[PDB]
């Protein structure tokens, strides 16, 4: 914008002062001063708006380093894409890069389940898992990994009687 | 009209009333495969009627008049303007270059314009007595 | 017409682009380059005279 | 059991201006005088196109989070819970749901034809059908397809074991759900009905989406109204001062109008930049709520719901989302 005239005779000073010496030069210089003052003010305002957008990104990076790197996050998709496990920071030019280590289940299988079990007129519910039929017995397993554990009084708890449940299955305990 | 422009006029030849429209203007954008894989380009005339801007190119009535240019009967209407130089297809893809309302252009095998492919069509077998449990991880 | 002339470090004009021959030539004179990444770029406006 | 609603804007209209048709009409001399000011039309065009591209990025970040488009089950009755009025209706013509139709009617605005201004509005990249398609895959994947969603893959839970698994996550036992399933299912259905009634026969509940539309219209009205005012010249209209003013006494009256019209344009673009930053901060929040409330169970207080969060469902809206 410095090589741009704004209605004046010339866009370079020392070439209006060389060919003029008095009020005639003042009238031309005022046109240049006005034009160069606007393009400088426009630049500053656009920098203020950009600076705010990059402060919001620097605040989010500070929250990620505190939550993902110094701990283990329970927030979904905040750190990685699976079940967050760890994280490492690496410096980059005018920025930072995170290496999230996550856990991803892969295989999958089909089972038949139930909400409860009826043994002696009482209902047994699971504590920290689900009931899986497998195909030969009845087991209780954790929801994220497959590991059938034999049912026992330490796996389940007695709650209520054997009347109000949709789908109890009779089995030993 | 509401903007205080001249929306109509009455002829002084003892006749009826007419309307006035602002001729036809807009913008143009050039789609390029990247200059590393081809030299052909497509042009988008934004917010116009293909019929109106196809005859205008015939009578030489466009201010951006390109010396060596022609329209090989590949005019496409879309809704974001008139597209010239890309042939329509009916095989959705992943939207290499975006255009308008659910229209995208890609190079593949000349420039081809299609409709966006949201994702993979999948179904889930919902039953009331079955569960799925992972057996392996990574 | 408008031309886009390329100058060599030795100080002599080497290449040029005519900014009214092709739609592609107009694109080159707008981004001031000779090779351009893939994408869609908006250029000057058009009127029906 | 309670159900509450939350409205968030995620996008706004995409505008563009013809810097030469606005400042000058069909005048050759006005264009020549404009070129003296250098690169001001190009700056404004690039600034407005940057905003326009950003609006499409906002929507893709919130809605395009599922890589698979699950089919609507066609049962819509899981255990005792009535999931219709959320999913699309197969025999209806529209691809939306009942509640989404209510939202699209309520938020009212303030084939190709142009205006003498030089202003225009571009269309969004994702049509309303695509946006409505996305929210159906998220709802259908939440009822069926198990909680395991996002971080993994669908795992086919019967939806009687979700609420048991989600009751277990707020500090109650599983037997609380199973023994009171009929009561819990009934309260769920009633809560959705009241949402229907409130939406159908209310006046103003989507003011956040309304404010976005009204503010955009006021900005454009002001820009047009400035065209009908001189800035110290003989008159605002050109060719009426450009004819009977010789050919050098008219070159200083034109420079008065041109300088005034550039400022009106520059002021407009600067305020669109500040407004866009506010929408971006709102679209980022809606993306976090779509990931932490819909695809998971949130333990942050007052983040998703009001009481103890059980689950959430997204519904589309004009330039916004409803949870
Ligand atoms: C489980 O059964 C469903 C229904 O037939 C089927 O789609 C799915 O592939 C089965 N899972 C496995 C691991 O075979
Ligand atoms: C699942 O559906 C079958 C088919 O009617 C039914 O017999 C069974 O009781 C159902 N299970 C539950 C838990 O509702
Ligand atoms: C899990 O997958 C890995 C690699 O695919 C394989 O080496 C391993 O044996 C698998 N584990 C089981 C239990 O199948
Ligand atoms: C520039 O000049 C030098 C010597 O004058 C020559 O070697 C070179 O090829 C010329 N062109 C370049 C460096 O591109
Ligand atoms: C579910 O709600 C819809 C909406 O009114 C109703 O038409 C339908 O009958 C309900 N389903 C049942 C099983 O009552
Ligand atoms: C283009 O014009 C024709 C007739 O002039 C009309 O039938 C058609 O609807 C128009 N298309 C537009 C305005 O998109």
């Amino acid at each position: 914008q410095l090589s741009s005239n704004f209605g004046a005779i010339s866009s370079v000073l020392n070439d209006i002062l060389s060919r003029l010496d008095k009020v005639e030069a003042e009238v031309q210089i005022d046109r240049l001063i006005t034009g160069r003052l606007q393009s400088l003010q426009t630049y500053v305002t656009q920098q203020l708006i950009r600076a705010a957008e990059i402060r919001a990104s620097a605040n989010l990076a500070a929250t990620k380093m505190s939550e993902c790197v110094l701990g283990q996050s329970k927030r979904v998709d905040f750190c990685g894409k699976g079940y967050h496990l760890m994280s490492f920071p690496q410096a980059a030019p005018h920025g930072v890069v995170f290496l999230h280590v996550t856990y991803v289940p892969s295989q999958e299988r089909n089972f038949t389940t139930a909400p409860a079990i009826c043994h002696e007129g009482k209902a047994y519910f699971p504590r920290e898992g689900v009931f899986v039929f497998n195909g030969t017995s009845w087991f209780i397993t954790q929801r994220n990994f497959f590991s059938p554990q034999i049912i026992t009084t330490d796996n389940t708890f007695v709650s209520g009687n054997c009347d109000v449940v949709i789908g109890i299955i009779n089995n030993t305990v | 009209d509401v903007s205080d422009f001249t929306d109509s006029v009455r002829d002084p030849k003892t006749s009826e009333i007419l309307d006035i429209s602002p001729c036809s203007f807009g913008g143009v954008s050039v789609i390029t495969p990247g200059t590393n894989a081809s030299s052909e380009v497509a042009v988008l005339y934004q917010d116009v009627n293909c019929t109106d801007v196809s005859t205008a190119i015939h009578a030489d009535q466009l201010t951006p008049a390109w010396r060596i240019y022609s329209t090989g009967n590949n005019v496409f209407q879309t809704q974001a303007g008139c597209l010239i130089g890309a042939e329509h297809v009916d095989t959705s893809y992943e939207c290499d270059i975006p255009i308008g309302a659910g229209i995208c252009a890609s190079y593949h095998t000349s420039i081809v314009a299609y409709t966006m492919s949201l994702g993979a069509d999948s179904s889930i077998a919902y039953s009331n007595n079955t569960i799925a449990i992972p057996t392996n991880f990574s | 017409t408008t031309f886009m002339l390329k100058y060599d470090e030795n100080g002599t004009i080497t290449d040029a682009v005519d900014c009214s021959q092709n739609p592609l030539a107009e694109l080159k004179c707008s981004v001031k380059s000779f090779e351009i990444d893939k994408g869609i770029y908006q250029t000057s406006n058009f009127r029906v005279v | 059991i309670s159900i509450t609603t939350e409205v968030m804007p995620v996008s706004m209209a995409k505008t563009s201006v013809d810097c030469n048709m606005y400042i000058c009409g069909d005048s050759t001399e006005c264009a020549n005088l404009l070129l003296q000011y250098g690169s001001f039309c190009t700056q404004l065009n690039r600034a407005l196109s940057g905003i326009a591209a950003e609006q499409d990025r906002n929507t893709r970040e919130v809605f395009a989070q599922v890589k698979q488009m699950y089919k609507t089950p066609t049962l819509k009755y899981f255990g005792g819970f009535n999931f219709s009025q959320i999913l699309p209706d197969p025999l209806k013509p529209t691809k939306r749901s009942f509640i989404e139709d209510l939202l699209f009617n309520k938020v009212t605005l303030a084939i190709c034809a142009q205006k003498f201004n030089g202003l225009t509005v571009l269309p969004p990249l994702l049509t309303d059908d695509m946006i409505a398609a996305y929210t159906a895959a998220l709802v259908s994947g939440t009822a069926t397809a198990g909680w395991t969603f996002g971080a993994g893959a669908a795992l086919q839970i019967p939806f009687a074991m979700q609420m048991a698994y989600r009751f277990n996550g707020i500090g109650v036992t599983q037997n609380v759900l199973y023994e009171n399933q009929k009561q819990i299912a009934n309260q769920f259905n009633k809560a959705i009905s009241q949402i229907q009634e409130s939406l159908t026969t209310t006046s103003t509940a989507l003011g956040k989406l309304q404010d976005v539309v009204n503010q955009n219209a006021q900005a454009l009205n002001t820009l047009v109204k400035q065209l009908s005012s001189n800035f110290g010249a003989i008159s605002s209209v050109l060719n009426d001062i450009l004819s009977r003013l010789d050919k050098v006494e008219a070159e200083v009256q034109i420079d008065r109008l041109i300088t005034g019209r550039l400022q009106s344009l520059q002021t407009y673009v600067t305020q669109q930049l500040i407004r866009a930053a506010e929408i971006r901060a709102s679209a980022n929040l809606a993306a976090t709520k779509m990931s932490e409330c819909v695809l998971g169970q949130s333990k942050r207080v007052d983040f998703c719901g009001k009481g103890y969060h059980l689950m959430s469902f997204p519904q589309a809206a004009p330039h916004g989302v409803v949870f």
